[PDB]
């Protein structure tokens, strides 16, 4: 929640209020992004790695989280489909399906990343896999922040 | 230059965490300047004032009342299986 | 008229007065387990009056499709008060405890206010 | 200058997104070999 | 190395996917990171390494957090430098204010001019949106930087036009220099 | 040669993916021989359970008959067929060449609805 | 206390017989002590020579929308968004 | 070209449109009238009778597997004699698409339940019976969801007011949250934002 | 109103101290009815320790001074999960018709002294659905209130102005002296 904060820090910035910013709109942004938050969200996406890397040093590896996570709430894939999941809770089932590659929208066709897709379907393969989405969002915020064109901000 | 403790101190958190260690900690020198010169925004692509007429960029008329697919069949005209869209495995 | 439509747990009349009547029969029940659990300054009399006076005021209806859709609420009532799933402050709302008394007299009505 | 918030030119160097392991020390025959002399050590 | 399970497609990853190596070498590895907890150790490793590392911690109220020229907070009316309102009571901001918060009541004033005569804002029922900010079209209710102005009672947060005036003659530096570094973004 | 796992929860491998297949495949077409001719559904089903049937008896390889099917792993062919099985033993019932069972109400597809005209 | 008997620029004060006077035992009344009208007739008017003038507000982009006023009719014209008085001589 | 206008999709415009034909062709009783919407999305209108085989058919055809059904939305018409029309949303995994099958209701009229066929209908037509009040027969468990235990009514029904019939405070010679008629402090502002001018010519047809 | 001194007037001024009953009080009885007075209030608003309650976004800010940016932990405040091991109950979100006997019963279970903070424009008076059917208008009608802080999403530093101003509060509230004088 330290990075959590500097990224409400972030929104802030951006918007103008830390959590409910009111910024994306039908027609493109309200406003342009500020100058300098090329430099700063650089410099958070550079250390997230190894907060990341930290966390799931003290997470991921331990006997307790695994016996508190692995084998717990097995979900079928054919529950699955039939309930109406989405998303990770498809994911984790071993289901592959992601709505930013099927069906993209808002330019993540120009952008390269991996969908994460679990195995057994319970705690511990959703935590993997939301693990790696945190990863693969760092990727593709990277590539976003290698390419922009200058132009307008919304519709004309 | 930055707030830390001494390298002794530093040279210990590194061994115990098993990685060399960047600071999670923000500083003034590595972020950018709060007061920043005022920027130009810069004109999309209907902002030229000779050629453009709305007729061509509305957007809001093209659209139509839906297609009764059946009276457009029986319309247009008076192998494979119908498939909803592109095979996808996810097997 | 005449219309046909699709039934809703009846065809008849009768099956319809027989779900009421199981519905003030199964309420009947429901009250002495009502008043000594939820904590309500009503007593059992006063709570199997205030059942009379509900079906008292919906013994005016004659469609039957109307009269099920009041055995079907009647019965989600009651399995909301089988089970407790509410609490002492929605129980009272049916003796409108809170409400004070408006009068009906002409006179009164034009002393107090435009109502 | 910058007229609009955008990138330098020359690009980003890589944002890292890889899991790097800590650093490991210990083999588990050596884990127990060091067990069994330190105990040895400790019973003299 | 260990094998995988399933082959991966390209452009997906798998967890949780790898094989448990049956060698006695990885056997033996698993055997004494489970009996001489190797992971807890290491956990409580990296537990101990940031002990030693400097807190996020900012001593409020001396120490304030960052913030931005655009931040939303207290509702304010701006004045012309003339000293003039500025006002028109044009009814955009009720218009568009999503909770209907403000409340607009007008009349000619003794000069012939434009001018409200009630300016009420809920703000209770503001959400701190910044639509009245944009949808001001000479610029006078903004939001300012203030947002230490926790009361005790709830009719000190229904703002009158006086209070609105008050918060825009004290805010007014900051306010316009929001403004000065703002408005080509707007 | 067996596959070691699908992938995904909840399905198993099959030990004989071929008669399960070819045994739904012959309970659509014995569901499916009862319906009239005249109905485009069982000539639909047919069609799709003849080339999918043909597709299993000409491919004894099992990720050959994965390929040459296109549709996905043979596990969700086996889920595919039991539930066009399914479906082939409830439309017998449910009788759906006919006509209408209901006409069209006067304006109730209409859009935006407030309008007189 | 002199700001419950107060007048604001709108004029409105509580009268001396109401019951709404009972909120300020507590609480003190909130006047604003800079009028608008008279720091607008405090400015004075703006002398000009063309037939019609502009206004902006004095701020360019963060004034008030530009308008045009026609100078021809004697006396002083007022700008209905700031206030600002002109006149031709 | 033209930046402005969102540019559609042909291919699936075309299957789609095949699809829905197809649909038409294999379901002539229950299935009323197939459309295409602008935005490529298919919506099939269907009788109410046919509110559950359809469903079962395009959860088990072999080109139609709607395995997801992620919602199902009521829309509220009191102008028409039917009043409440129900739209089944159905996602489709192996032909990477979506289709809407919308049906009509009357305030009486059940509805047969989709909970043979998706399990999630399981709570989300209880959401349609606490929003709206349409009976859905054979429902497992059929109880007010979203609104209160001792609530009138239903609230999204275009009848019922915005703010309600009654409101809840604190009392103390009872002790409890009471139930009293409904003041507001300040009235809810109606807007007339309705069009004098109508702006779009293709839809008064 | 009144304003800030000018730097010259506040030289003239003295220190306030910390004792908001002053320095004296012309009585031995008194004097020291005040003193025990101020080492209560300095016990009570040391430490107050707020509820877990958490009902809408608002909450997601409330861990925001869990974060440590802002450090909750550090004013002594710490959050506590029964209602008996609690001083404040912080209403943060939307309260509903469904949370009107809810609330209720945490408040009144919850032992006194009891002070309540408002965080949050629907906890305030139901913000942007106060004209809806099923959310109650304020947390007021059904529970005293003694902080209304007002954002909508507070920042943590408005959240903490709101803390710190209950702790000014229960620094100024006085018992044994009004039992002295009662
Ligand atoms: C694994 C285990 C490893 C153990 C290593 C042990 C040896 C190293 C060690 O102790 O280093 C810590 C420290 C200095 O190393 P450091 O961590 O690099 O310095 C801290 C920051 O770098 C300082 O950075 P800065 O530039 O921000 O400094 C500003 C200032 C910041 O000032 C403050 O924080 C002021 C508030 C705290 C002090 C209040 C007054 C206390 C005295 C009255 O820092 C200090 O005052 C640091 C000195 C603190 C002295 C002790 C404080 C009280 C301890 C009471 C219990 C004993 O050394 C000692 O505390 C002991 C030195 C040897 C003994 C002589 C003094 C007794
Ligand atoms: C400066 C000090 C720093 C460190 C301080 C902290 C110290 C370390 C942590 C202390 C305790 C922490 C809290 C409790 C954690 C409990 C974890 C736990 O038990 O998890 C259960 C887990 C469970 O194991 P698991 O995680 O593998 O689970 C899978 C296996 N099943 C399901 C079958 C159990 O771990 C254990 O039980 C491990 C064994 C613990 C007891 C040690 C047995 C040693 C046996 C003798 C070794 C002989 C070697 C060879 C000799 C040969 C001689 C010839
Ligand atoms: C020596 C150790 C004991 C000291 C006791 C001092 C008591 C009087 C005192 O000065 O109390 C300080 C404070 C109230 O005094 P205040 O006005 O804030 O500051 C004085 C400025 N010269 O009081 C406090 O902050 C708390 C006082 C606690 C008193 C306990 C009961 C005493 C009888
Ligand atoms: C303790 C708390 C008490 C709670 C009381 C509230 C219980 C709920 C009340 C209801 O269910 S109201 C709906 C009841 N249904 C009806 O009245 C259906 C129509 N009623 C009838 O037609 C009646 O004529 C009977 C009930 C058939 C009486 O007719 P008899 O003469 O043949
Ligand atoms: C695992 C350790 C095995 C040996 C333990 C005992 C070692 C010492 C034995 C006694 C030595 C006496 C020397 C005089
Ligand atoms: S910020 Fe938004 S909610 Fe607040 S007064 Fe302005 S328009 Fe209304
Ligand atoms: S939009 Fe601006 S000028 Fe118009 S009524 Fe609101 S505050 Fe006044
Ligand atoms: S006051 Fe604002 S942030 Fe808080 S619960 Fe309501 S909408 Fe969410
Ligand atoms: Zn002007």
């Amino acid at each position: 929640f330290e990075e959590r904060e500097k990224m409400m820090e972030f929104y802030e910035r951006v918007s103008g209020a830390r959590m409910h910013a009111a910024y994306i709109r039908p027609g493109g942004v309200s406003l342009d992004m500020p100058l300098g938050l090329m430099d700063d969200i650089y410099e958070f996406a550079s250390k997230f790695a190894e907060r990341l890397d930290e966390v799931e040093d003290v997470l991921t590896t331990n006997r307790i989280w695994v016996q508190r996570t692995e084998d717990i709430g097995i979900v079928t894939a054919e529950e699955a489909l039939n309930y109406g999941f989405s998303g990770v809770m498809l994911r984790g089932s071993g289901i592959k399906w992601d709505l930013r590659k099927q069906q993209p929208y808002d330019a993540y066709n120009l952008v390269n990343f991996d969908v994460p897709i679990g195995t057994k379907g319970d705690c511990y393969d959703r935590y993997l896999c939301r693990v790696e989405e945190m990863r693969q969002s760092l990727r593709i915020i990277d590539q976003c922040l290698n390419q922009m064109p200058a132009g307008e901000i919304k519709t004309d | 230059l930055r707030r830390d403790v001494s390298p002794l101190i530093q040279r210990i958190r590194a061994f115990l965490l098993g990685r060399e260690h960047n600071l999670a900690l923000r500083f003034e020198d590595g972020l950018a300047d709060r007061t920043q010169p005022q920027p130009e925004i810069p004109d999309g692509p209907s902002h030229l004032l000779s050629a453009n007429y709305y007729c061509q960029r509305d957007g809001r008329r093209e659209v139509l009342p839906p297609i009764d697919l059946v009276e457009q069949q029986k319309q247009l005209a008076a192998s494979k299986l119908p498939t909803p869209g592109k095979v996808y495995a996810w097997d | 008229a005449v219309q046909q439509v699709r039934p809703i747990l009846s065809v008849d009349r009768e099956e319809a007065r027989k779900r009421a009547l199981n519905l003030y029969k199964a309420w009947y029940r429901q009250i002495p387990y009502i008043v000594m659990d939820y904590d309500i300054p009503m007593t059992v009399e006063q709570c199997r009056d205030k059942l009379r006076e509900e079906f008292v005021k919906h013994r005016n209806v004659t469609d039957i499709r109307v009269i099920d859709m009041l055995v079907i609420k009647g019965q989600m009532e009651l399995k909301e008060s089988v089970e407790i799933w509410k609490q002492k402050g929605h129980i009272m709302r049916y003796w409108k405890e809170s409400q004070d008394p408006k009068p009906t007299d002409f006179l009164s009505k034009f002393i107090q206010g435009v109502n | 200058p910058p007229k609009q918030d955008l990138p330098p030119p020359g690009g980003y160097k890589k944002i890292p997104f890889a899991r790097v392991p800590p650093k490991s020390y210990f083999t588990g025959f050596t884990t127990i070999g060091t067990y069994v002399v330190v105990t040895a050590v400790g019973l003299g | 190395e260990p094998k995988d399970i399933v082959e991966v497609p390209k452009g997906y990853v798998y967890v949780n996917n790898k094989e448990l190596s049956m060698e006695f070498a990885d056997i033996t590895d698993r055997a004494a990171s489970t009996m001489f907890f190797g992971e807890l150790l290491r956990g409580f490793a990296v537990t101990l390494a940031h002990i030693f590392k400097e807190p996020a911690t900012i001593n409020y109220p001396f120490e304030k957090g960052p913030l931005s020229p655009r931040f939303r907070g207290e509702h304010a009316l701006r004045r012309y430098p003339s000293g003039e309102e500025r006002c028109i009571a044009c009814k955009l901001c009720e218009a568009i204010c999503p909770a209907q918060a403000i409340t607009i009541e007008a009349e000619e004033r003794a000069d012939g001019s434009r001018r409200t005569t009630r300016y009420d804002i809920d703000m209770t029922k503001c959400i701190y949106c910044g639509f009245c900010q944009e949808a001001c079209p000479v610029d006078a209710i903004v939001e300012g930087p203030n947002f230490e102005f926790s009361t005790e009672t709830h009719e000190e947060l229904l703002y009158n036009k006086e209070k609105l005036l008050c918060n825009g003659d004290k805010w007014e530096s900051e306010i316009a220099s929001n403004l000065q570094a703002d408005h080509l973004y707007r | 040669i067996i596959k070691a796992s699908t992938g995904l929860t909840g399905l198993a491998v099959s030990t004989n993916p071929h008669h399960t297949l070819s045994a739904l495949y012959g309970k659509i077409l014995r569901a499916v021989s009862k319906m009239p001719q005249d109905a485009s559904y069982r000539k639909y089903t047919e069609q799709l359970v003849k080339q999918r049937a043909d597709s299993v008896a000409q491919h004894k390889d099992i990720t050959a008959l994965e390929k040459a099917v296109g549709c996905g792993q043979v596990e969700e062919l086996i889920v595919q067929a039991e539930n066009e099985l399914i479906l082939a033993r409830k439309m017998l019932g449910w009788k759906p060449w006919e006509k209408l069972v209901q006409a069209a109400p006067a304006k109730q597809w209409d859009w935006p609805p407030a309008q007189i005209m | 206390r002199g700001d419950i008997e107060k007048v604001t620029h709108t004029g409105q004060v509580f009268d001396k017989e109401d019951y709404r006077n009972a909120r300020f035992v507590n609480a003190k009344r909130y006047v604003n002590e800079n009028w608008g009208i008279k720091l607008i007739e405090e400015v004075p008017p703006k002398e000009c020579t063309e037939r019609v003038v502009f206004c902006d507000g004095g701020d360019g982009p963060l004034g008030h929308p530009k308008v045009y006023i026609n100078l021809d009719k004697p006396g002083n014209h007022i700008c209905g968004y700031c206030g600002l008085r002109f006149v031709k001589k | 070209d033209k930046p402005t206008v969102r540019q559609p999709d042909a291919v699936a415009r075309s299957h789609l449109s095949d699809f829905g034909r197809y649909v038409a062709e294999c379901l002539p009783k229950y299935v009323q009238k197939v459309q295409l919407t602008a935005g490529d999305e298919l919506e099939v209108l269907i009788a109410p009778e046919g509110v559950v085989p359809v469903l079962q058919f395009l959860k088990d055809h072999h080109q139609a597997q709607f395995t997801n059904l992620v919602d199902i939305a009521g829309v509220d018409v009191p102008c028409r004699k039917n009043r409440f029309e129900v739209v089944y949303n159905l996602l489709s995994l192996r032909y990477n698409s979506r289709i809407r099958v919308k049906t009509y209701t009357d305030e009486l009229t059940p509805l047969d339940s989709a909970c043979e066929v998706h399990k999630a209908a399981n709570w989300y037509e209880r959401e349609i019976w606490d929003m709206y009040g349409v009976f859905f027969a054979n429902h497992p468990d059929l109880r007010r969801i979203l609104t209160d235990y001792g609530f009138e009514g239903h609230p999204q029904r275009r009848d019922f007011p915005l703010s309600g019939y009654v409101e809840l405070r604190y009392d103390d010679e009872k002790k409890r949250v009471v139930c009293e008629p409904l003041e507001l402090a300040q009235e809810f502002r109606k807007f007339d934002l309705s069009a004098p001018w109508e702006q779009f010519p293709n839809f008064r047809n | 109103q009144q304003t800030l001194p000018v730097a010259e007037v506040a030289q003239n001024l003295p220190k306030k101290g910390y004792s908001p009953f002053g320095t004296k009080q012309s009585s031995v009885a008194e004097w020291s009815l005040a003193r025990l007075d101020d080492l209560l209030n300095w016990g009570r608003k040391g430490s107050i320790w707020p509820l877990t309650f958490g009902l809408a976004c608002c909450a997601v800010e409330m861990m925001h001074i869990a974060a440590p940016r802002y450090d909750m932990d550090r004013y002594g405040v710490v959050f506590r999960a029964s209602p008996r091991q609690a001083d404040v109950i912080i209403v943060a979100g939307t309260l509903t018709n469904k949370m009107a006997p809810a609330l209720r019963k945490v408040y009144d279970q919850m032992p006194e002294p009891r002070w309540v903070i408002s965080m949050g424009s629907c906890a305030n008076g139901g913000g942007y659905y106060h004209y809806s059917y099923s959310v109650v208008r304020g947390c007021d009608r059904i529970i005293p209130v003694d902080i209304y802080v007002p954002g909508c999403p507070p920042t943590a530093e408005a959240l903490m102005y709101g803390v710190l101003q209950l702790q000014k509060k229960v620094k100024r509230m006085k018992t044994l002296q009004m039992w002295y004088r009662k």
